[PDB]
């Protein structure tokens, strides 16, 4: 229960201003009353302190709060990939945003209301100090924490079925809105508002129990309190005939005693509460303490590198499905100043070799090197600038396209490199065409562009590094007869191929005629390699995949 | 600021009847305070076995009589303010998934999750946060009233005065609140768009090591918003302390309204701190009444959406057993609603015929893929028809027309179901022989024994779990279980190798299907029936 002080503590200090304040209202109610404006001087002081408390205690709780969300979101980008395919993206922002939102406003009206109810409970314990029937009250007064202990854990338990269908119902929101136009082609929008009801329908199930938990939860702490109170009321009239002590004794203590009963049905409702959010802070603190899988960030920064990449004997196995091996015997060098085309049958795993080069993912039973050093050594930031890719599938984020062609880095080039990088890789030829250059805005995944124009921003984009290892990925896919030859320059013809080590996947075979060497992968091993000659000379696959039209 | 009560009909049997525990509550403890002192009085004056016994029944049964109505109405209550705003998150996105192309441009996916995830709460949290303390202020309240209505005829002048003073200063705040209260939405929704920007592209960002962009960008985005919750905690601490400052202006007027006659001090003196008091429940009551407008009427933005009406033109009722499929453009030119005044057809003119292949060419840019989104009916040409046979196009039912005419996009883009899910996507029912079909028609079959459970296997979002070769072929597949009439692919060569292409050549074999393919290379359209050529939105 109490796993909030290891995030909250560095604030209380603030917190200690505030408790101290606490008492200062307390010892006001507990005063007793002691000219025109005597009954003024006071009040406004009064209102003084009103303006005190809750202006400093609030200052804090937004601090609890936009920390925590800077937090759990980083808690979401240290683990591994392929945690992001196994939950949702709609699951990851629910449990980001509107989770960590109910608990901080539960905590932020639950602890002030604790805090200004138990320090007026334990006044009203002191002011009334009978010894015995105090004893009395605070013998019988831990029985009634008997049913909230049995309580708790059933509210936990239905409040996480709530957050786990709210959850699933955003995915299924943010899926049906992120692919618009293919929804509308298929005009199976009453499809997506079924999927949505029947997600409703469980929130609706679990909602009527959290009702009648919550009335029958109120009818036990009115019970209890009023029983006490008749009990210990009982008793003192008992003992009046007894003697005891004179009425004017008792007509006071039984006035206290009924005002701590009031104080105290306080904590026994807010204790749900409390078991409430505790049920809530679940899968969060699950993504906090989560140990990612993946190995951690090195230090390795060397200012002079080359492109040479080694793969010996690696093997490869999704972990979605480990009991199959995508890659068997991957074994090759890739120099600086070369260029290596690797060619193969649709599901051969041309990409996945793509995403092991990348450090996305790791061997299972291999050894990659570059330069003779393995991925993981060198520096999270360093690795990604020296070895660029482009992907089979560019994507664009919303923003300028100088903030798309330079994102990523934290040098921030000018405007120079950037109009250079367009010109090279052929998109200028549009860009200074629409009217507001190169500071226009385009919406999310791109949608305000073509293909051949989002690939050749991708380009542009893999391009203004200067990277050491390139790994293009059929990224002549939808380019023209017109721009691809600016990457057939690219890949023969700059002056700047000798500083560069090129990974070609590609189906388009008239760009593989020039490369230095070629590869064939099929059903995740190499059958043939060599120049274009060797392998013309010789039968094999490749000269089936050239002599099959 | 009305609408949302008329969404709460269907709630109508719960909610007054909520009020009946509401009334059952008070009516037993307008009964409390007065036998509760007969239990108390009976310590001076002790009488053990028949009177103390009565009044600890009589005591036990109203209290108990108000509790079991009081935990009533809070279950009534906690399930109506769930049921309220299930309702109103249905009907979003059953308003949201009904408007046009051009609206989704306009904004992003984060401020839609975000209207339908924080907004509705918003809606919703219009019930009395704090009540108990009001149940028992509000008897308490009448019964000080009760006992002041004994100085009835010098309080002709109390209570008329109570009106005026700081009520103007209301119609103020009400106002410097309310823009506050949409404005932390404006900074929240905006924000909730960063975490989409790094997570539905993680692959990508991955790739470039920007993770510490991505937090720096949320934490800026969680600045203003502290920023902007610290402002509105302040000045409503301010204008309650500044009520509470200024309140004692009619105590002090009727304390000298006292004064002057020298009733006496014992008459006087001890009379007014309890108008004192009930000043700050009524202050109390303008509060939350302030308080729950505010928060109803500050999603006007909501609002909107539920009320927008689409650019949509009338659907039609046509929808004929037989169909020749003959395609007619008459000088169409269109541009988009987006970014208007820039035309990127310019008067295109052709005709399909229903049993040949016409084959579509241009560069970059010189919008082919327009045309064929265009063709569907998603859009609205500007200038020209686009017909179906002797009838416009937006004249067919919808189900109709796009069970008729089905189309390949550039990038086809999958869902989270199974494969037998994504394959029959869009019908209503389908037997598994039609999959099956379309699983050989497309060459699909070679991989779908290969992965587990058959073809019964989840793939993730956008097809994450296969390559794109094999998207293209269960999106062919797709497109060619529902046996269509006009068939429209743009790039369905972008990732198929060599041997499936070869394999894949006729798609006019059946030879009475309407096909129109898009392609870059010029070799692959030479069997083409028909060729076109276009150059900056003008057919050649
Ligand atoms: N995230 C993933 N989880 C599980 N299996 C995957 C995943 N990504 C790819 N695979 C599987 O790995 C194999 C090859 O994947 P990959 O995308 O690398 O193919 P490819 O040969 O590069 O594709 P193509 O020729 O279509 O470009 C296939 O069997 C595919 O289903
Ligand atoms: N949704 C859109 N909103 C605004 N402009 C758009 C939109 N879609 C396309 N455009 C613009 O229309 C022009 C061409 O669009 P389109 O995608 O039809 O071209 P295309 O020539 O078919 O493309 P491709 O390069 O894929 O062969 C470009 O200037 C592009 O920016
Ligand atoms: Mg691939
Ligand atoms: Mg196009």
């Amino acid at each position: 229960v109490r796993r909030l002080l290891g995030c909250l503590g560095s604030e209380t200090r603030r917190l200690s201003l505030f408790l101290v304040l606490v008492v200062l209202s307390s010892l006001g109610e507990m005063a007793i009353p002691f000219n025109l404006t005597l009954m003024s001087i006071l009040t406004i002081a009064s209102a003084v302190l009103e303006f005190v408390g809750d202006g400093i205690y609030n200052n804090t709780m937004g601090h609890v709060h936009s920390h925590l969300q800077g937090e759990v979101f980083g808690a979401v980008l240290r683990q591994e990939t392929e945690f992001f395919q196994q939950n949702q993206t709609g699951n990851i922002m629910s449990r980001v945003t509107e989770d960590t939102s109910t608990l901080s406003d539960s905590l932020s009206e639950n602890l002030s209301l604790f805090l200004w109810y138990l320090v007026r409970g334990l006044c009203l314990l002191g002011i009334m100090l009978s010894v015995s029937l105090t004893m009395v009250t605070l013998i019988t007064l831990p029985l009634l924490f008997l049913l909230p202990k049995k309580v708790g854990k059933w509210y936990q338990l239905l409040e996480v079925q709530v957050r786990e269908s709210l959850a699933k119902s955003s995915q299924v929101a943010i899926e049906a809105l992120s692919a618009m136009p293919t929804v509308r082609s298929f005009a199976n929008e009453e499809g997506e508002a079924q999927k949505f009801r029947e997600k409703l329908q469980e929130i609706k199930t679990l909602n009527q129990k959290e009702a009648v938990a919550y009335a029958v939860n109120s009818w036990t702490t009115s019970i209890s309190g009023m029983l006490l109170k008749v009990g210990i009321l009982y008793i003192g009239g008992q003992l009046v005939t007894s003697g005891a002590v004179s009425s004017g004794n008792l007509v006071t203590f039984v006035l206290y005693q009924m005002q701590f009963t009031q104080a105290v049905e306080v904590l026994l409702s807010i204790y749900p509460r409390v078991q409430k959010a505790v049920g809530s802070s679940e899968k969060i603190f699950e993504y906090l303490d989560r140990t990612p899988r993946c190995p951690p960030s090195g230090l390795l920064t060397p200012l002079h590198l080359e492109g040479l990449v080694q793969f010996q004997d690696v093997s490869f196995a999704y972990p979605n499905r480990p009991d199959v091996l995508v890659l068997q015997g991957l074994t090759f060098t890739l120099r600086p100043g070369e260029v290596t085309a690797l060619v193969g049958p649709n599901g051969s795993g041309k990409s996945t070799v793509a995403a092991l080069l990348q450090n996305l993912y790791q061997p299972t039973g291999g050894q990659l090197l570059l330069d003779g050093k393995p991925l993981p050594q060198y520096e999270h930031r360093y690795l990604h600038r020296q070895v660029a890719a482009v992907g089979q599938e560019p994507q664009v984020f919303g923003r300028s396209l100088q903030e798309n062609i330079a994102y990523g880095l934290t040098q921030k080039p000018t405007m120079e490199e950037i109009t250079a990088a367009a010109v090279k890789s052929g998109a200028h030829s549009f860009i200074s065409g629409l009217p507001q250059g190169y500071d226009t805005e385009v919406d999310e995944a791109g949608s305000q562009l073509s293909g051949g124009q989002r690939q050749a921003v991708a380009l542009a984009r893999a391009l203004i590094r200067k990277p050491c290892v390139l790994i293009l990925d059929d990224a002549t896919s939808a380019l023209d007869a017109n721009s691809q030859l600016q990457v057939e320059q690219l890949l023969y013809e700059s002056p700047e191929r000798y500083s560069r080590s090129v990974l070609l996947i590609t189906q388009h075979l008239s760009l593989v005629e020039q490369a230095d060497h070629i590869l064939f992968l099929e059903g995740g091993a190499i059958r043939e390699g060599g120049t274009h000659q060797q392998l013309m000379e010789k039968k094999g696959c490749y000269w089936a995949m050239v002599q099959a039209p | 600021m009305w609408r949302l009560l008329k969404l709460s009909r269907p709630d109508l049997p719960l909610l007054v009847a909520a009020f009946f525990f509401l009334v059952l509550a008070v009516l037993g403890e307008t009964l409390i305070p007065h036998y509760s002192g007969r239990v108390i009085d009976i310590l001076g004056g002790d009488f053990d076995p028949h009177a103390f016994a009565s009044a600890i029944f009589f005591m036990c049964l109203f209290s108990f009589g108000s509790s079991l109505s009081a935990g009533c109405r809070g279950g009534c209550f906690t399930y109506t303010m769930s049921r309220i705003n299930l309702r109103i998150r249905e009907q979003l996105f059953s308003s949201l998934l009904r408007q046009d192309l051009g609206f989704f441009q306009e904004t992003k996916t984060g401020e839609l999750n975000s209207r339908l995830s924080s907004d509705t709460t918003l809606m919703s949290n219009w019930l009395p946060l704090n009540a108990n303390v009001l149940l028992r202020s509000l008897v308490k309240v009448v019964g000080l009233y009760g006992f002041m209505l004994s100085i009835s005829p010098r309080l002709t002048l109390l209570s008329l005065l109570h009106m005026p003073f700081t009520i103007a200063a209301e119609k103020v705040y009400n106002t410097r609140h309310q823009e506050v209260l949409r404005e932390i939405q404006d900074a929240v929704a905006r924000a909730g768009q960063v975490v989409r920007e790094a997570v539905g592209g993680l692959q990508t960002v991955r790739s470039f090591g920007a993770e510490e962009h991505e937090v720096c960008r949320y934490k800026e985005a969680l600045e203003q918003c502290r920023q902007l919750y610290w402002r509105r905690d302040l000045e409503r601490a301010l204008y309650l302390l500044v009520r509470r400052v200024l309140h004692l202006g009619v105590q002090m007027l009727m304390l000298s309204c006292g004064l002057q006659q020298m009733l006496t001090q014992g008459s006087l003196l001890s009379f007014m701190i309890y108008q004192e008091s009930v000043g700050s429940y009524v202050q109390t009551l303008v509060y939350i009444y302030g308080d729950m407008l505010s928060n109803v009427g500050a999603a006007e933005k909501v609002f909107s959406y539920m009320d927008r009406q689409p650019n949509l033109p009338s659907p039609g009722t046509l929808a004929p057993t037989t169909l020749q499929g003959v395609v007619k453009f008459q000088d169409v030119s269109f541009a988009y609603p987006n970014r208007p005044d820039r035309p990127v057809l310019k008067g295109l003119t052709f005709t399909l015929r229903p049993g040949e292949v016409t084959a579509l060419v241009g560069p970059n840019g010189s919008g082919k893929s327009t045309v064929a989104a265009l063709l569907q009916n998603l859009y609205q040409p500007t200038g020209g028809q686009v017909l179906l046979d002797e009838k416009p196009i937006s004249q067919y039912e919808h189900c109709y027309l796009h069970s008729q005419v089905v189309s390949v996009g550039q990038e086809p883009v999958l869902f989270s179901g199974s494969v037998r899910n994504n394959i029959a996507y869009g019908l209503q029912s389908c037997e598994d022989d039609k999959v099956m079909a379309a699983a050989q028609a497309a060459h699909a079959d070679d991989f779908i024994q290969e992965m587990e459970h058959g073809i019964y296997t989840d793939v993730g979002e956008k097809g994450s779990q296969l390559a794109a070769g094999q998207k293209q072929r269960l999106a062919i597949a797709r497109a060619l279980v529902r046996d269509p009439r006009v068939l429209i692919l743009d790039q369905a060569t972008s990732a198929l190798d060599v041997q499936c292409e070869q394999a894949l050549q006729d798609w006019n074999s059946r030879g009475d299907r309407t096909v129109l393919v898009i392609a870059h290379r010029l070799q692959t359209v030479q069997r083409a029936h028909q060729i076109l050529v276009l150059q900056e939105g003008k057919l050649q």
